[PDB]
């Protein structure tokens, strides 16, 4: 499950750009439904950024949808689409943080 | 423990008309994560609940714009701008914002339809039951409307209440009517001590009772 | 095809245990949290808690953090609700839900020292309106059984139109239920109309054709 995973501190949601003013307007009006912090394993447990990141995205996303759908939610193809993109940026930033403090 | 107060208990509406349902929680439903987890579900007769709206106003796929959810803090409203056949059933809110989650009492939504006199059928005890020393006289009063109805049993002309058990179905999805089942059970000894058995229904569609009866003497 | 199929009806004695299961399918099991709801007879819904399908960690509402256990068999997409040291208060129908949108059919649990009593099924043939409307109504009477629930169908489920199966009624310490089916004056006795019943609690299943 979440064995050995740490909850990172909250951060600003990354402003990810989409050309169509619709998806943008959608991410903006829906980011409150997405995470603003992530789950990660100590960085000394990965060989590179891509491994830390891939692992971080799957865990953060999963935990988020199971705990939020419990209270009442619905994540479409678009919601998942957007979430993985945003969480990935946050995971890469969480990576920078971890390696910087080492 | 947040208490969800849903009103009204029942609603009777004409197709095409609007319907409003209310859910007020004892405490604010704004969750710590900034969201407001207020859900609206629909439980059709015989079916298990199905969610129509989540997060106060978001529609689940398939749900018509006819349905809208609004409110915030403690006042929430489920609205149907134009009600219709398929909508009949029990509605209720469910809040997931605080531990423990709580449900509203529910609002039974009745869809009005033209009046229908009950179809009445009376059944003498089955042979196989008269061998066990018991006797049951079953009477069905099916597909009527409005729901208000009253059944009365008479043995040789005397009203009989002892031993009567009734059961009513919810509003039907197909023809939106109601049905009733009334069963009079007595001992075979007694059953054989009387002749005519009558089932009388008092319903708006008739000023005089809608009777159905038989004579034990198979006459 | 998103479905939650819960285990069947249960009859237990005060003190025994029950492990109710819910087999899920039609979606990614571990992406949705699961809730457990209780509904006492004629009462509203009561939230028992939830399970994190990803971590497996269960969380119980105060009234259930004593004798209730929520578990999973992730590989099989199955959730479990176990109730230990059963009490009469535990009598009710329990449901598993996918978050807040989908529900299972629910499973009815009865806890009482009383012993299972199979139902008696009597057919019901006409004797009134012959063809004053060309319609025919027949019935089937199920009485004196314990406990809830029972299952009824006409001709194995091949006949579900013009059928009315009413809610069972607690007579003494026994339930009674009836059902009726209306058909065209021709269709009967021309064709066979049989009544099907099953009382899980008492491993019972019976039939009873309807004849003039």
């Amino acid at each position: 499950g979440l064995g050995g995973y740490m909850l990172g501190s909250a951060m600003s949601r990354p402003l990810i750009h989409f050309g169509n003013d619709y998806e943008d307007r959608y991410y903006r009006e829906n980011m409150y439904r997405y995470p603003n912090q992530v789950y990660y394993r100590p960085v000394d447990q990965y060989s590179n950024q891509n491994n830390f990141v891939h692992d971080c995205v799957n865990i953060t996303v999963k935990q988020h949808t199971v705990t939020t759908t419990t209270k009442g939610e619905n994540f479409t193809e678009t919601d998942i689409k957007i979430m993985e993109r945003v969480v990935e940026q946050m995971c890469i930033t969480q990576y920078q943080r971890e390696s910087q403090a080492y | 423990d947040v208490v969800m107060s849903q009103t009204p208990l029942t609603l009777s509406v004409t197709i095409g008309q609007p319907a409003s349902i209310s859910c007020k929680s004892s405490q604010s439903l704004l969750d710590s994560d900034g969201k407001t987890y207020l859900n609206w579900l629909l439980q059709r007769p015989g079916q298990s609940p199905k969610r129509l709206i989540y997060l106060v106003s978001r529609l689940d796929s398939g749900v018509p714009d006819r349905f809208t959810g609004s409110g915030s803090g403690t006042d929430f409203t489920l609205k149907i701008s134009r009600v219709e056949a398929e909508d009949l059933g029990i509605y209720f809110c469910w809040q997931g914002s605080h531990f423990p989650q709580t449900f509203g009492g529910g609002t039974k939504l009745e869809i009005k339809r033209a009046d229908a006199a009950p179809t009445v059928s009376i059944f003498p005890p089955s042979s196989e039951q008269l061998t066990s020393g018991g006797a049951s006289v079953v009477c069905f009063l099916n597909n009527f409307y409005p729901k208000d109805i009253n059944v009365k049993w008479k043995i040789d002309g005397s009203e009989r209440q002892n031993g009567v058990l009734n059961s009513w179905t919810d509003q039907d999805s197909k023809d939106s009517t109601y049905s009733m089942s009334s069963t009079l059970t007595l001992t075979k000894d007694e059953y054989e001590r009387h002749n005519s058995y009558t089932c009388e229904a008092t319903h708006k569609t008739s000023t005089s009772p809608i009777v159905k009866s038989f004579n034990r003497n198979e006459c | 095809q998103i479905q939650l199929v819960q285990s069947g009806p249960e009859l237990k004695k005060p003190g025994e245990t029950v492990k109710i299961s819910c087999k899920a399918s039609g979606y990614t099991f571990t992406n949705y949290g699961m809730n457990l709801v209780k509904q006492a007879p004629g009462k509203g819904f009561e939230w028992m808690g939830w399970i994190n399908t990803f971590t497996g960690e269960p969380t119980y509402a105060d009234d259930f953090k004593g004798r209730f256990v929520f578990s999973l068999d992730t590989s099989a997409s199955t959730a479990y609700l176990q109730i230990n040291n059963l009490k009469n208060e535990d009598t009710a129908t329990y449901f598993f839900t996918r978050g807040t949108d989908y529900w299972g059919q629910g499973t009815t649990l009865t806890v009482s020292s009383a012993k299972t009593t199979a139902p008696s099924v009597y057919p019901l043939a006409p004797v009134c309106g012959d063809t004053t409307g060309s319609s025919v109504t027949l019935g089937c009477l199920v009485k004196g059984y314990f406990p809830e629930p029972v299952t009824l169908t006409w001709n194995s489920g091949s006949l579900s139109s013009g059928v009315h199966t009413f809610p069972a009624v607690l007579q003494s310490d026994l339930y009674t239920l009836s059902s009726s089916v209306t058909v065209t004056s021709s269709t009967w006795p021309s064709q066979s109309i049989t009544c099907n019943v099953a009382h899980p609690a008492s491993s019972t299943k019976v039939d009873k054709k309807i004849e003039p």
